[PDB]
DNA sequence: CGCATCCGTGTAAGCACAATTTAACACTTTTGTCAAGC
DNA sequence: GCTTGACAAAAGTGTTAAATTGTGCTATACTGGGAGCCACGGATGCG
C-alpha cells in the first residue's frame, strides 16, 4: 500500500514535468487520491485494492 | 498534488462536507475530478465592465 | 516458525562519559530551513548533505561550489534534429510563415 | 508523568516534524545482498 | 568478537569455529530409549524436498506407568 | 473560461477544495448558524444545529 | 458507478481518432512550432531582431504546435489503452499499465516520423509495448529486480513452458542447464531470485483470529542469562586479573583496546613510551604464560562455551 | 406532524551501449617473529 | 632486562578486467475493461 502511494507520485512528478494534456494529469491525480485512500481505509471508497 | 483525508471527506456524516457547505455526492465530484467548482469570482471586475 | 530482521542485535555496555569529540556542521537549503549534522574530528566535511526535508542542501560556510559539469539531460529538440536536418526545416518554417500571410 | 492523553489534528508541519527523512523511492531491500536499498523504504 | 572474548580465547587454547551449532535435541520433559533410526540423503537418489540434502528420523520409545493426574474413566 | 477567465477562478480535485478552505472564514458560517437556529421554524433548523 | 477505470473510458472519446491525411500535419506544425522556438533562440542569443508580423506568426506556430501535440496526444489515448488492456493479470494494476502505456505515446509522439509514409499506428505500438514492459519489470515486484535479471527470469520460464508442453512431466535442473546453456546451479539461484514472499498479515490455525506472524521466534532477542553474565564478566575477566599485575595486565588493556575501544599493535602502544616492539612482544607471551597457570585459568573456564 | 419507502453503510523480447560496482593481480608498507648480543 | 637487525606473514594502494545495472531502440496494421458461479438505521415525499 505503500509503494503504490510512491509510485504514483513519482509518475504525476514525470507527467507535471513533460507538460502532458491535462486528461492524463488529471487521471494521474485522481489515482493518487484513490491510492492514499487504499492507504488509510481500503475499502471505504470503491472496491479495495 | 493536495489529497484529502478519507476519514473527514465521507465521515458519515461528511465532515468537510458539513464545514465546507457542499452536500454529498456533490463534494465527492469534485475530490475525484468529476466536475468543476468556482474558488473565487472578482465582483469588481465586473462593475467596471 | 522463526525468523531473522535482516540484522544482528548485541549487548556491549552503552557509556556516554567518554565519547569522541563532534565538530558540528550546519547545511542551508535552498528552500531556506538549516540542519545541523555531527561529524567526527577526522573532518572530510561534504560540500552538500541530504537533509531531513528530502532535498539536498549546502554547506553553510560559502565554499566548494559545483561547477556543474553534469552531462545535460536529452529532450524533444535532440530527438528532432537526429532525423531531420535543418534546410529541410528551415523551409518548413518558410512554408508555414507563406501560408499565414495568405 | 503521565496525566492526559490528547489527540489533536496532524498538519504538514508536524509531519515533516517526526519524519527524519523523505522517501523518494519504493525499494525495500536488495535482491541479491539483501541489505535495505538507501533512499527508500527501510532505508538505515 | 568482543574485545573480551578474544582475550579469553587467548588464555586457552581454543579458537572460534566458523559454525553455529544447530544439533537436534530431546525436548523438555521427554525421554526414552531409542528405538529406531530412518535417513534419506539427496546423494542416494531419496525423494527429499528442494534444497534438502538430509533427513534424518529418530524414534523414543518411553514406557509410562500409572501415575497421580492420569485420567481414568 | 475562454470569455470571461479573468471574472472568476475554477478548479477541480483537492486543490480546488484547499483554496476554498484557505479564502473561507469560520466566523460567518457559525453566526449565520446561530441566526438560523434561533430563527429555524421550519427544518432548516436542524439543518444548521 | 465508482470505479475509476469506467470514469477514463468514457472520457478518452471526446476525441476522435485520426487518419493518414489528418495527422500529417499535426507532425507538420509540431516541427514548426519547436523550430520557431530554434529560431526564437537564436534571435535571442545573436541578438537579432524581426518584424513584429514575423515574431507574431513565429509565436502562434510555437502555439499551434504545441495544440496539436496536445490534440495528437488526445486522440490517440485510445491506442494507448487497447494496447495495455492486454497485460491484465500480471501483478500490476490496469490504470497504471495505462498510465506507463501513455508515457510511451509521448515518446512515440517525440519521435515520429511521416516522412517514411509509414502510419503512427504501427510506429507508436512498439514504443507503448516498451513503456509498458519497462513499468512491468522495474515496479512490479516488492522487492525490485534489474531488467536484466527480469529478462533472464522470463526466458527462463518461457523455456521451462515450452519443455513441459513438449514432455509433459515437469522438466529437470539438468535438462534447463542443457537447454539455457547455465549450470543447474544458476537454474537454482535464479528460481530462488524469481521467488515471491508472502504477506505475514495472512490467517493461520485454520481458524480466521490468528496471523502467521504470532508464531515466528525473535532469533534476535537479548536472552537475560547471557545478556547479565556479560556484564559479570567485565566484573571479573576484565578487573580482579588486572589488579594484581599492574602493567602487566594494564598494556593488555591497551592491546585489545578494553580503555577507548581501540585494539593496539605494538608499536603504537610502545611508541608512546620507552619500550621497544620486541620487549612488548616478549611481554605478551610471559602474562599469556602467567595466566594459564591453573589458579587463574580456572575461574574463567565457565564463561567460555 | 407522523408513516412508508429509499438510501448509505459496516496469451507475448531481445539487443546494443554506457556507467557503476566488484574481483583479481601486482607490488609495497607494516606487523609479528626469531636469534643474538649490549 | 632490554635492544638490533634480518625474515616471513599480514595488511594497504593502485591498476586492470569483469560482472552487474541502467537507458534507449525496434516503422504492415493493429485505437474506448470484462467480470461473474446482506440487514440495520437515518432521512424525505406523501397523506
Amino acid at each position: 500500500l505503500y509503494r503504490r502511494v510512491i509510485n504514483r507520485n513519482n509518475r504525476l512528478k514525470r507527467l507535471i514535468d513533460l507538460g502532458a494534456p491535462e486528461i492524463i494529469v488529471n487521471n494521474e491525480k485522481r489515482m493518487l487520491q484513490e491510492s492514499v485512500d487504499a492507504l488509510f481505509d481500503n475499502g471505504r471508497r470503491g472496491r479495495p485494492v | 498534488a493536495p489529497v484529502t483525508h478519507i476519514w473527514y471527506f465521507k465521515g458519515v456524516p461528511s465532515r468537510l462536507g458539513y464545514l465546507l457547505d457542499l452536500a454529498p455526492k456533490d463534494l465527492e465530484k469534485i475530490i475525484y475530478f468529476a466536475a468543476y467548482v468556482i474558488t473565487s469570482v472578482d465582483d469588481e471586475m465586473r462593475h467596471n465592465e | 516458525l522463526r525468523g531473522s530482521r535482516l540484522g544482528a542485535v548485541s549487548y556491549e555496555t552503552d557509556r556516554n562519559h567518554d565519547l569522541a569529540p563532534r565538530q558540528v556542521a550546519r547545511y542551508r537549503t535552498d528552500n531556506g530551513e538549516e540542519f545541523d549534522v555531527p561529524f567526527a574530528d577526522d573532518a572530510e566535511i561534504p560540500g552538500t548533505w541530504l537533509c531531513r526535508n528530502g532535498l539536498e542542501g549546502t554547506l553553510i560556510e560559502g565554499d566548494v561550489p559545483e561547477p556543474k559539469k553534469v552531462k545535460p539531460p536529452r529532450t524533444h529538440w535532440d530527438m528532432l534534429l537526429e532525423r531531420r536536418s535543418v534546410e529541410e526545416l528551415e523551409e518548413l518554417l518558410k512554408e508555414r510563415l507563406d501560408l499565414i500571410k495568405a | 508523568f503521565f496525566d492526559e492523553l490528547r489527540i489533536g489534528l496532524a498538519t504538514a508541519d508536524d509531519i515533516r516534524n517526526w519524519s527524519y527523512g523523505e522517501v523518494k523511492k519504493p525499494e525495500t531491500i536488495n535482491y541479491r545482498t539483501l541489505k535495505p536499498e538507501k533512499d527508500g523504504l527501510f532505508c538505515e | 568478537l568482543t574485545p573480551e572474548e578474544r582475550l579469553l580465547r587467548a588464555i586457552f587454547g581454543e579458537k572460534a569455529r566458523e559454525v553455529r551449532d544447530t544439533s537436534l535435541k530431546v525436548p523438555h520433559g521427554e525421554s526414552g530409549k531409542v528405538i529406531g533410526i530412518r535417513v534419506f540423503s539427496r546423494e542416494d537418489d531419496d525423494e527429499l524436498p528442494a534444497g534438502v540434502n538430509e533427513l534424518v528420523r529418530v524414534y523414543v520409545a518411553q514406557k509410562r506407568k500409572i501415575s497421580d493426574g492420569d485420567k481414568l474413566a | 473560461q475562454d470569455r470571461y477567465g479573468e471574472y472568476f477562478t475554477g478548479a477541480m480535485g483537492a486543490e480546488s477544495i484547499k483554496k476554498l478552505i484557505e479564502n473561507f472564514d469560520i466566523d460567518a458560517e457559525a453566526e449565520s448558524l446561530r441566526e438560523v437556529i434561533r430563527s429555524g421554524k421550519g427544518q432548516k433548523k436542524l439543518r444548521a444545529l | 458507478s465508482a470505479d475509476s477505470v469506467r470514469a477514463y473510458l468514457k472520457q478518452i472519446g471526446k476525441v476522435a481518432l485520426l487518419n493518414a491525411e489528418e495527422e500529417v500535419e499535426l507532425a507538420k506544425r509540431i516541427e514548426a512550432g519547436l523550430y520557431a522556438t530554434q529560431k526564437l533562440a537564436e534571435l535571442a542569443e545573436k541578438g537579432e531582431k524581426l518584424p513584429v508580423q514575423q515574431r507574431r506568426d513565429m509565436q502562434w506556430i510555437c502555439r499551434d504546435g504545441d495544440r496539436a501535440k496536445n490534440h495528437l496526444l488526445e486522440a490517440n489515448l485510445r491506442l494507448v489503452v487497447s494496447l495495455a488492456k492486454r497485460y491484465t493479470g500480471r501483478g500490476m494494476a490496469f490504470l497504471d499499465l495505462i498510465q506507463e502505456g501513455n508515457l510511451g505515446l509521448i515518446r512515440a509522439v517525440e519521435k515520429f516520423d511521416y516522412t517514411k509514409g509509414y502510419k503512427f499506428s504501427t510506429y507508436a505500438t512498439w514504443w507503448i509495448r516498451q513503456a509498458i514492459t519497462r513499468a512491468m519489470a522495474d515496479q512490479a515486484r516488492t522487492i525490485r529486480i534489474p531488467v536484466h535479471m527480469v529478462e533472464v527470469i522470463n526466458k527462463l520460464g518461457r523455456i521451462q513452458r515450452e519443455l513441459l508442453q513438449d514432455l509433459g512431466r515437469e522438466p529437470t535442473p539438468e535438462e534447463l542447464a542443457k537447454e539455457m546453456d547455465i549450470t543447474p546451479e544458476k537454474v537454482l539461484e535464479i528460481q530462488q531470485y524469481a521467488r515471491e514472499p508472502i504477506s505475514l498479515d495472512q490467517t493461520i490455525g485454520d481458524e480466521g483470529d490468528s496471523q502467521l506472524g504470532d508464531f515466528i521466534e525473535d532469533s534476535e532477542a537479548v536472552v537475560a542469562v547471557d545478556a547479565v553474565s556479560f556484564t559479570l564478566l567485565q566484573d571479573q575477566l576484565q578487573s580482579v586479573l588486572e589488579t594484581l599485575s599492574e602493567r602487566e595486565a594494564g598494556v593488555v588493556r591497551l592491546r585489545f583496546g578494553l580503555t577507548d575501544g581501540q585494539p593496539r599493535t605494538l608499536d603504537e602502544i610502545g611508541q608512546v613510551y620507552g619500550v621497544t616492539r620486541e620487549r612488548i612482544r616478549q611481554i605478551e607471551s610471559k602474562t599469556m604464560s602467567k595466566l594459564r597457570h591453573p589458579s587463574r585459568s580456572q575461574v574463567l573456564r565457565d564463561y567460555l562455551d
